[PDB]
């Protein structure tokens, strides 16, 4: 086995970072209660909600 | 009666959802300015038409 490179560990951490990223995006929604808290989740959905909040207030 | 008839016209022009007028006859069947379609599928031609008739005095 090649000992100067650990490709199998590379795949393990690369997937670990992606799963760690999506986990953080779910703590926000549970701690806040709103599906969209930052831009990027849904640009159109955030815009429509604010215009609705204009009518509500 | 003049007060009541006035309110109905006021409601028709001011019935608005997401900056779209509904009860003024915009989405009628015979001569509509806009046709409302809802996306209830994940494919190309999954569309069903919606009609809101004129409801002014």
């Amino acid at each position: 086995m090649i000992i100067n490179h650990n490709v199998s560990a590379i795949f393990a951490h690369r997937t670990l970072k992606s799963n760690d990223a999506n986990l953080s995006k779910d703590i926000e929604k549970l701690s806040s209660g709103m599906r969209i808290n930052k831009a990027g989740d849904d640009a159109s959905g955030l815009a429509v909600s604010e215009k609705m909040r204009t009518q509500i207030a | 009666v003049s007060q009541l008839v006035d309110e109905i016209d006021r409601i028709a022009s001011q019935a608005e959802f997401n900056k779209m007028k509904l009860l003024t006859g915009a989405f009628a069947r015979l001569n509509p300015t806009a046709s409302m379609w809802f996306h209830i599928g994940a494919n190309m031609h999954q569309r069903e038409r919606v009609y809101i008739e004129t409801m002014n005095t």
